[PDB]
């Protein structure tokens, strides 16, 4: 083999070409979770949205839709849940990879 | 069309969990090398002089 | 088309009597909803 | 045209009877304001 | 931009609970130091 | 035409943040050259001795 003292410094150099590599891919785990963030704050906005034209049915006693409108809002709520529940494990995920690369 | 882009996300995220992997897979050769060879077979050679 | 469409009602979760129960269900889970939203502003 | 027309509202968001229904909140909402501001100046 | 924001506040001290309490400690210790202050001319 | 102006509204808007982010993501090249080569390894270099 090379002198195994060059190896030592060449080989630790190699290392940090991989530790930035487990870096951007662990960051870039972030951005798909955020990113359904607010899509499900779009997604609650829109059933917002929906329960906000089902609060204006509030008023007025017009419950049909109040009804349609949240009706339709479980449905946006439904994904707005189904994103909810990709946004809760992406959470752990990141979560542990970050105590992973904190521990590496 | 719902399902559809469903589908297009979960594969960036896939996508971005085997990214991980791919950088997790290869630190257990920085090991090997950095421990075994050079600290059990480089270590031992000198240390065993 | 008949096998065609037909194929497709297989491989994915076909039609139950269950579902219009669940759609009964989540329909109803919403109108409980609704009127439990409804008294909440009044008290 | 039918055609390129029919394309049109189904990106867009469709005529629906809620909306007639948001109109006339909308529209009473200003009958409201505007007879609530009525008011406020007579007193 | 969601992944270069990312990678920013994870070199840097990302925020925590325990700095607004150390901000309501801070601001505590300047609350308890202006009082502390405007009894001193008083005296 | 109500909504093609708004659509160029928040273009320029939209157009204004990405020159923040223009300039935002080129300070972290400051930190590497100026903390990590410059603070950690030109500095450990020049402590070392």
């Amino acid at each position: 083999q090379e002198a195994p003292e060059d190896l030592l410094e060449r080989l630790l150099g190699e290392m940090e070409l991989e530790l930035i590599e487990l870096r951007r891919a662990l960051a870039q785990t972030i951005a798909t979770f955020k990113s359904t963030e607010r899509q499900r704050d779009a997604q609650q906005l829109i059933a917002q949205r929906w329960y906000e034209k089902a609060q204006a049915a509030l008023d007025r006693g017009n419950e049909q839709l109040a009804r349609e409108a949240l009706g339709q809002r479980q449905s946006y709520q439904s994904h707005t849940e189904a994103l909810g529940k990709s946004l809760g494990e992406q959470r752990a995920l990141v979560e542990q990879v970050r105590g992973q690369l904190q521990k590496l | 069309e719902r399902k559809y882009l469903e589908l297009k996300s979960q594969k960036n995220l896939y996508l971005a969990r085997l990214k991980s992997a791919i950088a997790a897979q290869k630190i257990e050769e920085i090991a090997g090398n950095l421990d075994n060879a050079s600290a059990s077979s480089l270590f031992e050679r000198i240390e065993t002089k | 088309i008949l096998e065609l469409e037909a194929e497709r009602e297989l491989l994915n979760p076909p039609p139950s009597p269950l579902d219009k129960k669940f759609e009964q269900w989540e329909e109803q889970q919403a109108v409980e909803a609704t009127l439990a939203a409804m008294k909440a502003r009044r008290s």
